[PDB]
RNA sequence: AGACCAAUGCCAUGUACGUCGCACUCGGAAGAC
């Protein structure tokens, strides 16, 4: 039985580097694996430079997910990157 | 037909898209309406940016890699559909934000309140 | 301060560098007491 620890839905990882941001991500990831559920969206605001590449090439990467997609209209566009879940 | 470049006009009505060689000649183009959107929703970024890789489809099987894009006019589908363009897999080199801009021109149309 | 000091088989001994960056739009009709 999985229920000591909890997960959420969202990822908020506002100015973060490269590594501590692998490092939340790889964690807000795993959690999930216990509790799955639909799907997460990444919001930031904005940055210096192009990150979301790295990023959605560790997502594709991912054990645990079975694919990644973007946003709908109400998702900020096609812009937002979107981890769908098994 | 490696190269091209794709055009753009974000009104406040529709999106227009068009794609063109260097020397000025077009391949293919689309638009919301030309999708199926009749009403104000063709204002939408969304209609936009499916314009976009309808016109990215329309494009690939001609075999152009390379794009850079101009956009005419101000307009919801000023971000949709650039980067719909790469969310198409393609890769465009350039954002251009030519739009008419006159010194004076002409006298614009009267007021909406009027 | 002032006695005695003759000698150390062969090789090669390293490794060692050229560092940085994530993402949201503009708006019908409505008369009179």
């Amino acid at each position: 039985k999985g229920k000591d620890y909890h997960v959420s839905l969202e990822l908020d990882l506002r100015g973060e580097r490269y590594e501590n941001a692998l490092s939340r991500v790889e964690k807000y990831l795993d959690d999930a694996v216990l509790a799955g559920y639909p799907r997460v969206s990444i919001i930031h605001g904005k940055g210096t430079g192009a990150l979301r590449k790295g990023v959605q090439d560790l997502l594709k990467n991912h054990r645990s997910v079975k694919s990644s997609r973007f946003g709908e209209a109400g998702e900020g566009g096609s812009g937002v990157t979107v981890v769908e879940l098994k | 037909i490696e190269s091209g470049i794709a055009h753009i006009r974000s009104t406040f009505n529709n999106t227009i898209v068009t794609i063109t060689d260097t020397h000025g000649n077009a391949i293919s183009w689309s638009s919301a309406g030309a999708l199926g959107f009749r009403g104000s929703r063709k204002s939408t970024p969304f209609a936009a940016q499916m314009a976009a890789e309808t016109a990215a489809k329309g494009s690939i099987e001609h075999g152009l890699k390379t794009l850079e894009v101009t956009v005419k006019g101000p307009g919801s589908g000023r971000e949709a559909a650039i980067r719909a363009l790469q969310a198409a897999g393609l890769e465009v080199t350039a954002i251009r934000d030519v739009t008419p801009v006159p010194h004076n021109g002409c006298r614009p149309p009267k007021r909406r309140r009027v």
